């Protein structure tokens, strides 16, 4: 019973721009996959063994306490510049990684802050005076913030429910936000307005994440059904099912097939996109897996957190327990790897944030 | 309900919490009242702390989760204070209760299960 | 019958007098030759109740062979009362009776390092390392090489001890303490990390690693090392107390209180954690925290020392002196309690209380203390007496 | 792969059409507690009603008066690893507890890697964990809990003590019931414990 509804022409123009920006990106990703497939198995196995040896000796360091509130989410800045944290208070600090020095803490929220995810091209090709990060609170608020202003920007008042997470598009002009109103909004940065409100779940969506090329976008929430909606005209055909608990974490792999979904049933679903099935159901931890993050542009691993004091870095593919990055004292909520792949921050409920670095 | 009341339990979760509170108050392991709950959280002998979302004002219970962040105790908010008062064995509605640990009580497994189920609701 | 006679002699020594107990001990020693236990009991009864102790040590050396503990007690009684080169000759004669270099060579090296001519002590340590090498002998050789000067030969000996005794964390801790006394500090942190990753459960090595990572700046790595030490034991009370002290050293008082509450929930029967929670509590809230520490951890020396410090801070010297006497009677081997009792006697009281505290500290040697091990492990106060160490622990409070 | 499925579907299929597809539901009684005074009042009322009934029966002439004088909506699934299932009573007691606890699963045995997977209710899984972790005394042979999560429905039918000397046969037997990932995680944890 998929009912259709007409939208404005600005949403169609943004969808056409997203398709025209994602189709050469998908062509370049297919060319890179064909070039990596032409490489022999010996050098690829040696690189995989070197990556496994670098991930196995991952020691935790620079466990800097943010504030008196427990950390709820963390997002790595582009080009390994900083790390924006979002605790249970109204402040969203930005710690200089790997120096672990807080600088220009972006405040302005009143309720418990959710997922403060920066733009993918914020430190790369965006000005620090303009909008660089996007934060959300426990109430209805999706506020933009700069990196050298310590003040929020004009937020989007189109959400009146609990905005759990928010993630910017890889193009930079769009940003998805999973709200508790049984829908997920897609605000625009150029049009400065919400372009669409995709309601693909009966319950409120928790985590929303776009693909590596920007064509698809994975959803998921308390309805226990993962939806992968296309940015052109909706029509989510890659429906992820199997998890009996609430999906609290979604992460898209750089490969076009694999997609990682974290649910509260103490497992993680690495599902395929070319076959529309679940390729692996990895038992990462025993607690509710809330945080989940894919690998960088190499695409070799996946770091999944949980409600326990540990976070498992598993291989991609394979779903093997490669690294047990424990050391926290609370529920590991929010984790993000850097753009270089050598550093990865894992926020926890012990009001502290460390970084796993290769010894 | 009140948006400041966090976390909010479900129907079966509140039923299990009311049953555990009745089993603790019948076995003399529960303390009713906000001042008794604050005294139990300050002494470090409180296993769990339950609040009420239907409190006017709820800000007088707002120090009850924050003290739960100072003593590492699970916190939960009930749907109504009259239901918590009826589960606490009193005709007056109770806005805050504290289930305290005992020296080898029989309800320690149910208290541990309620602490494990109340730690996943706050996410 | 000999065991019953020894029990009756111990009861008579504890009860009324010491002459009949000494007569019963002499009758039990002259009736039949016993093992080293009866000789050690007779030596302890002679030392607790000068010439009689030396006569008992000579009788134990003449009638009870292969007794290294009785020979060491006789050498200590000769060095304390009689003479140090006479005790050196007694240890050299005991080396000709027992050829093992387990405890006689270490005692001879300690007697040669307590006096001058430390080259003879280095030669004795080299002979002990060439005859029967061990981790304790290598640690004593590294300590004798590092007490004079931080030479590169001491670092080479510490590296050889870490290569030969990598399972023992004492050699890694000595190497980290030798490298921390040098100009650089990354080598000491690397040696402490290797000792923490090679033991793998080393509490003082992880405490020294956290102290080196906190004192040299960037305390976030020190907090990460403290969390890894608390999760690697798991749930150690010493690592939790070190993390609580590192959190209380900064401005995070609420995080330190939460860490103390987590350490109390993970280990309620801990004296050091209860003392840290009583010291971190408020002044009107300390009367309930001390009562909860006494109810949870009863007959504890650290809880009694914290109660004595709380009674001395509340301008109650008559209660603080009684609490210090109860702490000395419950455990007289504590260093922090003896230092607090000496500080309370020097702050409030005449010279008789300070003389009694000095006699109680010189009768039973304090060890395993918070302020005692901070001055007993340093190279500047390694070969010092017990009274000077007690005065330095009392003056640094 | 030449192109992805969404890239092949889009490349022209972009339009201003917002839809809500596949609205599916995700896979109640409250007790009342009465105070001491309420219980006393209820007891008094019940006693008065019983006395009135007795008086009515006596006055009616019927009889002389007395002489003065849920696996659904989520199933808890645990998986434990044991070094040696040799302990007959300990393994038997744990298996008996699981069987008495209407819990299904499997017990696969191999060279120094024994995977005991149970699935049932939470009160049965907690009792099975307390039996296997505190009641069943194994001793180098120790039993630890590898994982404990929740599933939609039960996978195995009944507790069958399977046996395979190789890891490939046990992995194929676990994949026949759709539980090869837990056995692979248990084997990886056993290999990481034996290596470290």
């Amino acid at each position: 019973q998929t009912w259709y509804h007409e939208g404005p022409n600005s949403l169609k123009v943004a969808r056409l721009w997203i398709a025209n920006y994602s189709l050469p990106r998908a062509m370049k990703r297919l060319e890179e996959a064909r070039l990596h497939k032409e490489i022999p198995e010996t050098t690829r196995t040696s690189q995989m063994q070197e990556l496994h040896k670098s991930l196995r000796s991952l020691n935790n360091f620079c466990s800097q306490i943010g504030d008196d509130r427990p950390i709820s989410y963390c997002h790595f800045s582009p080009n390994s510049k900083m790390l924006a944290t979002a605790c249970w208070s109204g402040l969203c600090k930005l710690w200089s990684v790997p120096d672990c020095n807080l600088l220009h803490t972006l405040r302005g929220h009143n309720t418990n802050v959710g997922a403060i995810v920066f733009h993918p091209k914020s430190t790369v090709s965006l000005d620090p005076k303009d909008v660089n990060l996007a934060s959300c609170a426990a109430d209805g608020s999706v506020k933009l913030w700069s990196l050298d202003s310590d003040e929020p920007v004009a937020d989007i008042e189109g959400h009146t429910v609990r905005v759990a997470r928010v993630m910017w598009h890889p193009s930079g002009r769009f940003l998805g936000t999973t709200c508790y109103d049984r829908s997920w909004r897609l605000w625009d940065l150029e049009a400065q307005e919400e372009i669409l409100h995709q309601e693909g779940h009966s319950m409120g969506v928790y985590d929303i994440a776009f693909h590596q090329d920007g064509s698809l976008a994975g959803t998921g929430g308390l309805d226990a059904f993962g939806r992968v909606w296309d940015l052109r005209t909706g029509r989510c055909i890659m429906f992820l099912e199997g998890h009996l608990k609430e999906i609290y974490g979604i992460n898209f792999s750089p490969n076009g097939y694999h997609i990682a979904t974290g649910s509260g049933d103490n497992t993680c679903k690495v599902w395929d996109l070319r076959q529309r099935r679940c390729v692996y159901t990895i038992p990462a931890h025993q607690n509710l897996v809330t945080g989940v993050k894919f690998e960088p542009i190499h695409g070799n691993f996946l770091l999944t957190g949980a409600y326990d004091n540990t976070a498992k870095i598993w291989t991609h593919p394979g779903w093997s327990p490669l690294k047990t990055l424990a050391g926290h004292e609370g529920k590991v909520m929010g984790l993000d790897i850097s753009s270089d792949g050598q550093l990865i921050a894992t926020c926890s409920y012990d009001r502290t944030f460390k970084l796993w670095m290769a010894e | 309900v009140n948006p400041k009341a966090y976390p909010l339990a479900d129907a079966h979760l509140t039923k299990k919490l009311l049953d555990l509170v009745q089993q603790s108050c019948n076995y003399k392991q529960l303390r009713k009242g906000a001042n008794e709950a604050t005294k139990t959280l300050n002494r470090g002998i409180s296993e769990f702390i339950v609040m009420a979302a239907d409190a006017e004002p709820l800000e007088i219970i707002l120090h009850l989760p924050l003290l739960c962040e100072d003593k590492n105790v699970p916190y939960v908010f009930v749907r109504s204070k009259q239901a918590l008062g009826r589960a606490c064995g009193v005709s007056r509605p109770v806005i805050a209760c504290s289930v305290t640990i005992k020296e080898g009580s029989q309800l320690k497994q149910q208290i541990q299960s309620i602490q494990q189920s109340i730690e996943r609701l706050l996410v | 019958r000999k065991h019953t006679w020894m029990e009756d002699a111990d009861s008579c020594v504890a009860h009324n007098a010491l002459e009949c107990a000494r007569a019963i001990y002499a009758y039990a020693l002259q009736v039949f030759p016993s093992k080293k236990s009866v000789w050690l009991r007779a030596a302890y009864f002679e030392k607790n109740h000068r010439e009689s102790l030396e006569a008992l040590l000579q009788r134990a050396v003449a009638h009870c062979p292969k007794a290294e503990v009785l020979w060491l007690m006789g050498a200590k009684s000769k060095w304390l009362a009689g003479d140090v080169p006479a005790a050196r000759s007694i240890l050299a004669l005991a080396f000709q009776a027992n050829p093992n270099s387990e405890e006689i060579w270490l005692a001879a090296v300690k007697l040669e390092s307590e006096n001058d001519e430390y080259e003879r002590a280095r030669r004795l340590l080299a002979k002990a390392r060439s005859s029967a090498p061990t981790a304790r002998v290598f640690m004593k050789s590294v300590k004798l090489e590092w007490v004079q000067d931080n030479i590169r030969a001491a670092q080479d000996l510490c590296e050889e001890a870490l290569r030969h005794y990598e399972d023992f964390p004492k050699l890694w801790m000595m190497k980290g303490q030798i490298e921390e006394q040098k100009e650089m500090m990354e080598k000491a942190r690397e040696a402490y990390n290797q000792g923490l990753k090679k033991c793998p459960h080393s509490t003082p090595l992880w405490l020294l690693l956290s102290r080196l990572e906190e004192k040299i700046g960037q305390l976030t790595r020190a907090r990460a090392i403290l969390e890894k030490s608390r999760l690697k034991n798991p749930k150690n009370p010493g690592l939790w107390l070190e993390s609580v002290r590192l959190e209380y050293r900064a401005g995070l008082k609420n995080i330190a209180n939460t860490l103390m509450a987590k350490a109390l929930q993970e280990c309620p029967n801990s004296g050091i954690l209860w003392s840290e929670a009583i010291f971190l509590e408020a002044r009107p809230q300390r009367r309930t925290k001390s009562v909860d520490a006494l109810k949870k951890c009863e007959h504890d020396p650290h809880v009694l020392l914290a109660v004595a410090k709380l009674f001395w801070s509340q301008r109650k010297i008559t209660k603080a002196r009684e609490w210090f006497h109860r702490t000395v009677k419950i455990d007289s081997d504590l260093g922090d309690a003896w230092a607090f009792f000496y500080k309370f006697e020097l702050q409030h009281g005449t010279e008789e209380q300070q003389e009694e505290v000095r006699k109680r500290c010189e009768s039973a040697e304090p060890r395993h203390g918070e302020l005692w091990c901070a001055v007993s492990k340093d190279i500047a106060n390694w070969q010092k007496k017990i009274g000077d160490i007690l005065r330095l622990v009392a003056g640094r409070i | 792969p030449e192109i992805e499925w969404w890239d092949s579907y889009i490349i022209f299929g972009i339009t201003n059409l917002v839809e809500h597809p596949a609205q599916l539901n995700p896979p109640v009684t409250l007790g009342v507690y009465l105070t001491k005074k309420e219980q006393k009042k209820l007891r008094r009322q019940t006693r008065r009603e019983a006395q009135k009934e007795l008086q009515e029966k006596v006055r009616l002439g019927l009889m002389p008066p007395p002489e003065p004088k849920d696996i659904s909506q989520g199933v808890h699934i645990s998986v434990y690893r044991v070094r040696n299932l040799s302990n007959p009573a300990k393994k038997f007691k744990i298996e008996a507890n699981a069987g008495q606890l209407y819990l299904t699963g499997v017990v696969v045995l191999h060279k120094d890697v024994n995977v005991v997977v149970v699935e049932g209710g939470p009160k049965a899984q907690k009792k099975f964990k307390r039996l296997m972790l505190h009641r069943i005394k194994w001793d180098t042979n120790k039993c630890v809990l590898v994982w404990e999560g929740t599933a939609k429905d039960r996978s195995f039918g009944e507790m069958k003590f399977k046996q395979c000397p190789t890891e490939n046969m046990a992995r194929e037997h676990f994949k026949k019931h759709g539980a090869e990932h837990y056995w692979d995680l248990a084997l990886s944890e056993s290999v990481l414990e034996s290596t470290d």
